């Protein structure tokens, strides 16, 4: 049995073909994120819209170079 | 009151030491660097405490290529005494400075800043105290910050 | 896209497109301020603080009039293209009891 809570989100890929039986299923890869996010970020940023928002928190990061 | 600068260098990293050689003009510099031979923990002392502290930050890295990490110091005050601890580790430095003082065979500078808002002009102390002269073997060509 | 701001301005819709975009401005009560200054009434940057040659370069040397200024931190990718730098004694003190947001040359 499955579940439609199993299977995560694909968020690198897009699906561009799939038989009638769904037998042979074709894939396209995405096109690198034109501004440098990854794409897991844009997923997140697309499917979580309205209720993940943080009031303040200074980001840790490196030293810019 | 009165201050009393402590730099103690962890040095996770085996290979270190401390060199201060440095002549600049008069910014209210009245101490002398002494360093303190120990095991781990080896400690420098400082008395140049000159104007009042509302700033108080140590700057470590490259000043000519704009690489400054900042330290906060960790205050003890007894009357008079007012004894300042400013913990360096040589472990937890960020990587992008570490990749370039590998390469790059100039010391890694350190100064500290004691300055104030109400404090007169020309007398806020802005002076270099360390050259530390890293001379060991680190990582790169595989995670350089860089890229 | 021309963007602007200030620790009296922030809109939140700018704060959060620039950090999708990767920059990091502070918020609205962080103002930076710096006590080695010729000038104590405003915030005035030297010259020689510009980081970009292409966009631009001093012929001589000059000084930039900023007022209630506030610094950005910035992540590390390759498309970010600083212009200008913060010098390196100044800092970004909040009226409350918060962190301070960049410290040194990094804003």
């Amino acid at each position: 049995m499955i579940t439609p809570l199993d299977v995560p989100p694909l968020d690198y890929f897009d699906e561009v073909f799939t038989s009638e039986n769904w037998m042979v299923r074709i894939y396209q890869l995405k096109k690198d994120d034109a501004q440098g996010r990854t794409l897991r970020d844009v997923g997140e940023l697309t499917r979580s819209s309205t209720k993940t928002r943080r009031s303040i928190k200074r980001p840790e990061l490196g030293l810019r170079v | 009151h009165v201050s009393f600068p402590s730099t103690a260098g962890k040095s996770r990293v085996m290979i270190g030491k401390v060199e201060p050689r440095i002549g600049i003009d008069e910014t209210v510099p009245t101490t002398i660097t002494v360093e303190d031979p120990n095991e781990v923990i080896q400690v420098n002392f400082a008395i140049e405490s000159t104007n009042k502290p509302f700033q108080n930050t140590l700057l470590i890295g490259l000043p000519n290529k704009n690489l400054e990490m900042a330290f906060e110091p960790e205050i003890k005050d007894n009357g008079k005494l007012s004894m300042y601890k400013y913990r360096i580790d040589l472990a937890k430095l960020d990587a992008a400075l570490l990749q370039e003082a590998s390469r790059s065979p100039e010391p890694i500078k350190a100064t500290l800043i004691l300055a104030s808002s109400t404090a007169k002009p020309k007398e806020n102390l802005f002076r270099e105290i360390l050259q530390l002269n890293l001379n060991f073997d680190v990582d790169h060509s595989d995670s350089s910050l860089v890229d | 896209i021309l963007c602007m701001s200030s620790p009296g301005a922030v809109p939140n819709t700018i704060r959060l497109f620039l950090n999708e975009l990767g920059i990091y401005p502070s918020p609205k009560g962080h103002v930076i301020r710096d006590y080695f200054s010729p000038s104590s009434e405003e915030l005035v940057v030297s010259s020689n603080h510009l980081l970009n040659k292409y966009v631009y370069n001093a012929r001589k040397s000059e000084d930039f009039v900023f007022g209630e200024s506030s610094a950005a931190l910035l992540e590390n990718r390759e498309q970010i293209v600083p212009i200008l730098n913060a010098p390196r004694t100044s800092f970004t003190e909040s009226k409350g009891k918060c962190n301070s947001w960049t410290s040194g040359s990094q804003g």
